[PDB]
RNA sequence: UGCCUGGCGGCCGUAGCGCGGUGGUCCCACCUGACCCCAUGCCGAACUCAGAAGUGAAACGCCGUAGCGCCGAUGGUAGUGUGGGGUCUCCCCAUGCGAGAGUAGGGAACUGCCAGGCAU
RNA sequence: CCUCCUAAAGAGUAACGGAGGAGCACGAAGGUUGGCUAAUCCUGGUCGGACAUCAGGAGGUUAGUGCAAUGGCAUAAGCCAGCUUGACUGCGAGCGUGACGGCGCGAGCAGGUGCGAAAGCAGGUCAUAGUGAUCCGGUGGUUCUGAAUGGAAGGGCCAUC
RNA sequence: GCCCGGAUAGCUCAGUCGGUAGAGCAGGGGAUUGAAAAUCCCCGUGUCCUUGGUUCGAUUCCGAGUCCGGGCAC
RNA sequence: CGCGGGGUGGAGCAGCCUGGUAGCUCGUCGGGCUCAUAACCCGAAGAUCGUCGGUUCAAAUCCGGCCCCCGCAACCA
């Protein structure tokens, strides 16, 4: 809700006026946020993937796409081909709802605020907030003590400078440890 | 943006086969307030007769310019101008875009206004 | 003779005795061909069956 | 004994040493020893001539080899019979054809020059002559 | 005495096969017109030699003669023919 | 007649790249909305459809700028045909052919077609 | 039997000359429509912080290519999705190629079909390796014949082992 | 490429004329001895190979195909 | 010369066939029984697969070079 239209009167005028730009739709805005649980753990037992995507489902809006590997090497050598990582993707309103759960609510009952301080961005204006744990869920009975994983949360703008690109994402306020 | 760079590609595939196999080509262009065609001789030299949306003769009467509606009126006219020239036996160069809507609506246009391919 | 992978015939399903030969991969998947192809005896396009079984 | 550390090749045709070679000026040091005739160098040459400046000019100056042996020459075992496959490599050759500078210095008297380049002369399988490097 | 130096990995030799026959200024309907095999780079195909079967053989495709052009963006080299 | 914008070319780096300036109630991008036919192995990003205000921001066209990419003489140089010589692992002589590199210099494109606007 | 060099800027031509591979795979890894674009490194990143998955940027194929090398390819000959069986039967001008056997190549025509709105495309795989003459014998088809007439073993043709 | 004949406790075999899952040895625990070698004990596992079929129900009874082992073929 | 086999915890052996997997008996070290050692019992430790490279996502394994150990061969007048 709020967000969007929070961004649309305020954010925009707000950047324009402290950094004078050209024009004023050339303020930066918001791109798509990525979310993406990755791997997790176990390869092998190759359950728990499909375990991942109905868990991140949840709090996504929307169906993860289950990520396949590219040629690789890692941790294992997992060659090509295998499921792996989870993905979702996000814009418009199904983001600008999420990015109010976020916030709004995830942010502050992350307890000890592995979920902030300080954090730097790309190398032009991308950012990405690797979440440690579990946040909120739905309506009710959140809990079913399952089995943790955290996600990245990689949440894009077009942006010229990461300098430039911290001024948005903290016109909408952002963390109390940052 | 990119678009223009993917559009280009998507097109050459179909476009050098017209041309190389000889055949006057009937070129369309979309753009989100312009609908365009060309009827090309088939060695690149005249265009032989065009429609569109920025054309009087099309303009006036049409509720946008950017349409299925408004694609039908280019096939429309372009045909019946192309017979007149007297032109068929002409095939159709998608240019790119996907074989859909506006397209759709002006190539089943200009064959059923008169144009035979 | 040749390979691991082996030679089956695939019969028309016409009545009329033609047959094309071609070789699979029994191993890998034995699931039997069903397949559409010319048949010139009915001069028609037809389905063919089998591998080289009763 | 230098060497190429790998290759793309292990044997390699005879060839022809025909034409005159590139490195027909001094250009790092202020002046060095040029090959006159043509020939091959076999890499301990290269050695044994690197050595005979170094006891000649001590711990003055900075010497510069320009040619590096990098065709390897083939030898047949002691007494074999004709043609059972090419030869094993042996040692490893430089072609020099006529004009390629070899050595060069700097950081060193002129008179002490000649001297040095004298002893590795001595030591090469061709004719050489002083070179030194000019404006243009 | 007698002295062996032994065997070898040796070559298995070649082949033949490589290219054998291209031809030029002609006549014929269906000429092999250039069978510079193993391509369809080193010569493109234009025109009424509009050739070029699965083997990059790029046979004249009416009565001509081979013009040879270098066309367009990549400046690859095209066999077309004049009609006679 | 000219200037500018778009499509299809020709030639296909002297045509490119960089850097800077610059253009938007013709037009073109971006653009908003996704209702609906349509569409995403999730994602209206893409594809597609429906369109007002907005912006020239990014894209792209245009202009300036040689930093770079790129073209490039003449002469000499290498090589070779034929014929001849010799100190013959190779080079000379006769005369035909004559590069590659590099130097002067050129260089920021020329141009056909139909289509729209603006000025004349 | 294939690929590179020797091989002499058309033919590619020897040597127990230099260097590598093949004796198959494939019912999709084929057809066709439609879409898309690579290795690698950096920077940010919830534990693979040497290397998963992610996002951004640089790069511009440095990748890919069922398998060897050479040629090749962005309109992709690469990668993915949908429908599918043209991996068609009859031929085939014209031809490169070889002493011959033989091998390669193919516009187009006739039948029937798949994909695509259509033009058009398709007669295996991006090409060159993946092989076996003839006799003999096997299985199925075919009035073509079948030693007095009629039938039948048998023989022929075609498919194929 | 035929005819045969087998495909189970981990193993070989087998209670298994269709009404109904075992012997011999293998691994753990308990019970005794200069631990052991060695007694005795209680669990050891199968949709009888994948598919058809008779039938009131049947794996085996009647059948088609994969793999192993044995003959004659070429 | 040449051909083929071998190079494993301190010892002897296994795994080596397009591959991801370190096993046995001794010896060793710690604890135990014994007056004490032997033996006997329990527990543990020990190989970055000769060495260098290459192919591979991955190599002790496959491939190539070198050193080292063994078997056979190095004649015919």
């Amino acid at each position: 809700a709020k967000l969007h239209d929070y961004y649309k009167d305020e954010v925009v005028k707000k950047l324009m006026t402290e950094f004078n730009y050209n024009s004023v739709m050339q303020v930066p805005r918001v791109e798509k946020i990525t979310l993406n649980m990755g791997v997790g753990e176990a390869i092998a037992d190759k359950k728990l993937l499909d375990n991942a995507a109905a868990d991140l489902a949840a709090i996504s809006g929307q169906k993860p796409l289950i990520t396949k590997a590219r040629k690789s090497v890692a941790g294992f050598k997992i060659r090509q081909g295998y499921p792996i990582g989870c993905k979702v993707t996000l814009r418009g309103e199904r983001m600008w709802e999420f990015f109010e759960r976020l916030i709004t609510i995830a942010v502050p009952r992350i307890r000890d605020f592995r979920g902030l301080s300080a954090k730097s961005f790309d190398g032009r204006g991308n950012y990405s907030m690797g979440v440690r744990e579990q946040i909120i869920f739905p309506e009710i009975d959140y809990d079913k003590v399952d089995r943790v994983r955290g996600l990245d949360i990689t949440i894009t703008t077009t942006a010229k400078s990461d300098e430039e690109g911290r001024a948005l994402l903290a016109a909408f306020d952002f963390p109390f440890r940052k | 943006m990119d678009k223009k760079s993917a559009r280009i590609r998507r097109a050459t595939r179909a476009r050098r086969k017209l041309q190389e196999l000889g055949a006057t080509r009937l070129v369309v262009h979309r753009t989100p307030r312009h609908i365009y065609a060309q009827v090309i001789a088939p060695n690149g030299s005249e265009v032989l007769v065009a429609a569109s949306t920025v054309e009087k003769a099309i303009a006036e009467q049409l509720k946008y310019t950017g349409n299925k509606d408004a694609a039908a009126a280019v096939g429309k006219a372009v045909a019946e101008r192309a017979l007149e020239k007297g032109i068929k036996d002409v095939s159709f160069d998608r240019s790119g875009f996907q074989y859909h809507g506006r397209v759709q609506a002006l190539a089943d246009a200009a064959r059923e206004a008169g144009l035979q391919f | 003779a040749k390979g691991i992978r082996e030679k089956i015939k695939l019969v028309s399903s016409a009545g009329t005795g033609h047959f094309y030969t071609t070789t699979k991969n029994k191993r890998t998947k034995p699931e039997k061909l069903e397949l559409k192809k010319f048949d010139p005896v009915v001069r028609q396009h037809v389905i063919y069956k089998e591998a080289k079984i009763k | 004994m230098l060497q190429p550390k790998r290759t793309k090749f292990r044997k390699m045709h005879k060839g022809r040493n025909r034409g005159l070679a590139q490195g027909t000026d001094v250009s790092f040091g202020s002046f060095g020893l040029k090959a006159v005739g043509r020939g091959r160098l076999t890499a301990r040459q290269i050695e044994a001539a690197r050595r005979a400046m170094t006891r000649a000019v001590k711990r003055q100056g900075k010497i510069w080899i320009r040619v590096f042996p990098d065709k390897p020459i083939t030898e047949k075992p002691l007494a074999v019979r004709m043609g059972k496959g090419k030869g094993n490599v042996e040692y490893w050759v430089a072609l020099i054809q006529p004009g390629k500078v070899l050595y060069e210095m700097d950081g060193v008297p002129e008179e002490l020059a000649r001297e040095a380049f004298k002893l590795a002369a001595a030591k090469l399988p061709i004719k050489t002559t002083f070179v030194t490097k000019t404006v243009m | 005495a007698h002295k062996k130096a032994g065997g070898s990995t040796r070559n298995g030799r070649d082949s033949e096969a490589k290219r054998l026959g291209v031809k030029r200024f002609g006549g014929e309907s269906v000429l092999a017109g250039s069978i510079i095999v193993r391509q369809r780079g080193t010569k493109f195909h234009a025109g009424a030699n509009v050739g070029c079967g699965r083997d990059h053989t790029l046979f004249a495709k009416a009565d001509g003669k081979v013009k040879f052009e270098v066309k367009g963006p990549k400046n690859r080299k095209f066999i077309s023919i004049e009609a006679e």
